[PDB]
């Protein structure tokens, strides 16, 4: 798994980057505004919209980057399986040649 | 000390937390346009989806705070759209300015690329498996012939 | 459910944007 590990890690780094941005910045600031807005019911609702908007985006970003990670990890395994089947193919070809050569000499 | 908007710093710290010290973390490069584009397309997709999601969920509360003025509701939708675009604009600016290890494959973040690669490698695997099935049969036929020949 | 299902769904959603 070492040839692809830095690329797989990149996907997790990005996912963590956006969880940090939304959950540890954008969403706390929207909360700080929404808790402070009990005098203006309109702005209270709008800050609530901000809250929900950032939380929805952040959760869905995490899901989509996990999708991308799962695809990559699955593809990498399939690529390695392909390498094995191709190694076996070359071996089967050589064995067929050797057995035919043997038949030719024993015939 | 590292603040969430300092993408270059966050990214380097996250790599260092996850992977041992070795060559891969020694050269660094600014990202490609398709990495930037793929990530911002994900963000935009989810931003539009969230906007529709959230405004539909709070439609009645909205319509009851605007006293039925749906024009004001479209205006608020546009205000929130603008807030999110200003955020996404800074995300794009800070990501363009960040650096990533040069050995990564940034195309791995592009769903179009990895989807087309997967379809191809699935097809290639199925073709090669069948070829090995056939070669196994041929080999078996030859090995039977050799056993008969060894016995003359 | 499947990885391909999830992949195609993401591909479709990103293409439908912009």
């Amino acid at each position: 798994l070492s040839s692809s590990i830095t690329s797989v890690t990149t996907i997790d780094v990005l996912s963590s980057l956006f969880i940090n941005l939304f959950e540890n910045d954008l969403i706390p600031q929207a909360l700080k505004d929404f808790n402070k807005s009990d005098d203006d019911q309109f702005r209270k609702l709008l800050y609530k919209l901000d809250l929900r908007l950032f939380q929805t985006i952040s959760d869905q970003m995490t899901r989509d980057l996990k999708d991308i990670l799962d695809i990559n990890v699955s593809n990498n395994e399939l690529c390695y399986q392909l390498k094995q089947v191709l190694a076996r193919k070359e071996d089967l070809n050589q064995q067929i040649i050797s057995v035919r050569n043997e038949i030719q000499e024993l015939k | 000390s590292v603040r969430p908007w300092e993408f270059r710093k966050v990214i380097q710290a996250e790599y260092r937390e996850r992977l041992p010290r070795n060559y891969e973390l020694k050269h660094w490069k600014k990202p490609s346009k398709i990495m930037i584009g793929s990530i911002l397309r994900l963000l935009e997709t989810n931003t539009v989806s969230a906007l529709d999601s959230v405004f539909e969920k709070y439609e009645k509360e909205m319509n009851q705070m605007t006293h039925g003025d749906n024009n004001e509701v479209k205006r608020i939708y546009s205000k929130k759209e603008r807030l999110l675009e200003i955020i996404l604009t800074k995300i794009k600016k800070k990501l363009r300015q960040a650096k990533f290890p040069s050995r990564i494959s940034e195309r791995d973040l592009d769903i179009e690329y990895i989807y087309s690669k997967r379809q191809f490698i699935q097809n290639r695997y199925s073709q090669e498996l069948q070829n090995n099935e056939r070669l196994e049969a041929i080999l078996s036929r030859e090995q039977n012939l050799l056993e008969e020949t060894r016995k003359l | 459910q499947s990885i391909n299902d999830r992949a195609l769904s993401l591909l479709q959603r990103t293409r439908a944007t912009k």
